[PDB]
């Protein structure tokens, strides 16, 4: 069954959680190429291993700028969890190291580019277009939530679509393994479920809000919840009040409405059917879920590709060097990376 | 219309995370 290959998954993450890999590489194993992306403390490259002529994505994260946003046992989560995952729809640690300045995590680079791009420059996605990522979300969530992750940040800026079209769910800054409730403040403002926003204890269904506004964004081009500033969306957010495009179908609203749903007894993932209120509901009807794990199912938009390495489906961000301090930052905050 | 509202908005590009 489901259940079946989900206690497998458990115990395989089990081993690697309680015995993390560390210093499976070192910097210059590899040739960098390309910035792919950035962050607060962090940013991400395109690198090649030299012994293979593989190319990675090489998430780059600064000990000190980790320290002053108070963000290190969310990146030692963000390392152990995906050092401990394997998922179709997760890049998953090759390797990790660390220096005397930086955090390195070398993981499958996606030469798609992100959902974001994509979807701004083409406006929105049709409904099959948006069910097709979204099942491989829902997929993943269901994952992750039987490890005991909550993962925190869905959007499609962390939306990398692959050659084959299909998506890895990535950045991990804000993952984490718990059983029963947290109160940390974290994920982007669009995104947040009212929960987070009225600062209560939660869990996991934060994770299926969020589904319901990447959906809302998938399908409309826009979130069920923007304004210019923060607080402007926090207030919509709570006051309840989606509106839909009238181009949403009826079974899109439907399904929107169930994971829209401030009241935690009603919202779709939570209740006591889980995950399959979600898989059943009839907007999922024509997915064939073992398709979808299996990656058999057609992409309804393939990347343009020219060439491995090629970057074409990204932004061009300003290349900043790797420095490496003679002396070592951060020591004990970070011994266990 | 919304569509016109989001695209003359400061946030149709990439949106930071919030942390405290
Ligand atoms: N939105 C960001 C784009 C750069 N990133 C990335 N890019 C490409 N392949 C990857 N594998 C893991 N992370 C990545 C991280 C997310």
């Amino acid at each position: 069954s489901v259940k079946e290959f989900l206690a497998k998954a458990k115990e395989d993450f089990l081993k690697k959680w309680e015995n993390p890999a560390q210093n499976t590489a070192h910097l210059d194993q590899f040739e960098r190429i390309k910035t792919l992306g950035t962050g607060s403390f962090g940013r991400v490259m395109l690198v090649k291993h030299m012994e293979t002529g593989n190319h990675y994505a090489m998430k780059i994260l600064d000990k000190q700028k980790v320290v002053k946003l108070k963000q290190i046992e969310h990146t030692l989560n963000e390392k152990r969890i995906l050092q401990a995952v394997n998922f179709p729809f997760l890049t998953k640690l090759e390797f990790s190291f660390k220096d005397n300045s930086n955090l390195y995590m070398v993981m499958e680079y996606a030469p798609g580019g992100e959902m974001f791009s994509h979807l701004r420059r083409i406006g929105r996605f049709s409904e099959p277009h948006a069910r097709f990522y979204a099942a491989q979300i829902v997929l993943t969530f269901e994952y992750l939530h039987s490890l005991d992750l909550i993962y925190r940040d869905l959007k499609p800026e962390n939306l990398m679509i692959d050659q084959q079209g299909y998506i890895k769910v990535t950045d991990f800054g804000f993952a984490k393994r718990v059983k029963g409730r947290t109160w940390t403040l974290c994920g982007t403002p669009e995104y947040l479920a009212p929960e987070i926003i009225l600062s209560k204890g939660y869990n996991k269904a934060v994770d299926w809000w969020a589904l319901g506004v990447l959906i809302y964004e998938m399908a409309a081009g826009y979130p069920p919840f923007f304004a210019d500033q923060p607080i402007q969306i926090y207030e919509k957010i709570v006051s309840g009040k989606v509106r839909f495009p009238s181009h949403f179908s009826s079974d899109l609203k439907d399904l929107l409405r169930n994971l829209l749903q401030v009241d935690l007894t009603k919202r779709f993932g939570n209740l006591k059917n889980g995950v399959n209120d979600i898989k059943n509901h009839k907007w999922f009807a024509t997915t064939d879920w073992i398709a979808i794990y299996q990656r058999k199912v057609e992409a309804p938009f393939i990347p343009k590709f020219k060439g491995p390495g090629d970057t074409s489906n990204f932004d061009d961000y300003e290349e900043e060097e790797i420095r490496v301090s003679i002396n070592e930052k951060c020591g004990k905050e970070f011994s266990e990376f | 219309t919304t569509y016109a509202d989001f695209i003359a908005s400061g946030r149709t590009g990439r949106r930071n995370a919030i942390h405290d």
